[PDB]
């Protein structure tokens, strides 16, 4: 298969990506574009309601937890809760939102407009001075 | 396998793989001296697939920090590579593991290690794992 001296790698991989699209297109979407699932973003997956409150407790589980404040949809709430990391200029850190959010006896996080990602607003609250 | 799109319209074979990682299923895996290049793993990273950077082409921790900087500046903000270190090349790992766990702790975007041409034993896979601040780790068993 190698025989095209100086073809872009981009030209490479995106020939075989474009090819399997093309073929699966063909075979299991009935050449049909409009069949195929849309999200915001792809990636992130590990390969293993309108207003809400959460209340954290000790033994509260931080990975259901985080599914939770996540919720189901794919879009920047998605992100916030269950990217490991965030990008700083190239650099890859630890998600500050994750940190902030890890859950301890005493917050309470009230989603609201949970449905509508635009309006959602994610509030913490915990105890200051009683 | 599954077709999905993203909010542009890009449309991406869906995989396990393709799932973690946000690209295409497709890698350039190290190869020495092919993916030595800083600019070979930076033209890969930016047409958008996975590669790894070959510790092959690599003979200090000093020559392959320069590379990775190099990678580093020639790619986008939020682009990721990989590293591919040989087990059977003990020096390597030496100063190799060591020099990417510094990396990773500094938040150089160094998405994954493969180890080449032989697959770790259980405790060396586990430090790799807890200790690397990497995403997955590509072992390459013969």
């Amino acid at each position: 298969f190698t025989k095209v001296i100086d073809e872009p790698i981009k030209s490479i991989m995106d020939g075989i990506h474009d090819g399997h699209i093309k073929k699966l297109l063909h075979q299991y979407y009935g050449d049909d574009e409009s069949k195929i699932p849309a999200v915001e973003y792809f990636g992130g997956e590990s390969p293993v309601e309108d207003s809400a409150v959460f209340k954290a407790t000790s033994s509260t589980d931080e990975e259901s937890w985080f599914k939770a404040l996540a919720g189901s949809e794919i879009n920047w709430r998605h992100a916030s809760f269950l990217c490991s990391f965030i990008t700083q200029d190239k650099m890859f850190v630890s998600n500050p939102i994750r940190k902030v959010f890890k859950p301890s006896q005493g917050m309470v996080v009230e989603i609201s407009n949970g449905n509508t990602s635009s309006k959602t607003v994610v509030t913490l609250s915990e105890p200051v001075q009683g | 396998p599954k077709l999905i799109k993203n909010k542009s319209g890009k449309i991406f074979v869906e995989t396990k793989f393709s799932k973690l990682i946000g690209r295409p299923p497709l890698l350039v895996p190290g190869m020495t001296p092919c993916t030595v290049s800083p600019d070979f793993v930076a033209a890969t990273t930016n047409a958008g697939y996975t590669i790894e950077l070959a510790g092959g082409g690599y003979f200090s921790a000093a020559g392959m920090t320069a590379a990775i900087d190099s990678v580093v500046s020639q790619i986008e903000k939020g682009s990721t590579f990989g590293i591919n270190l040989i087990y059977v090349n003990p020096f390597m790992l030496q100063w190799g593991i060591p020099l990417i766990k510094e990396l990773r702790s500094k938040g150089y975007p160094i998405q994954f290690l493969t180890i080449g041409a032989g697959v770790p034993s259980l405790e060396v896979a586990s430090e790799y794992i807890e200790t690397l601040g990497l995403k997955y780790l590509g072992l390459k068993p013969g």
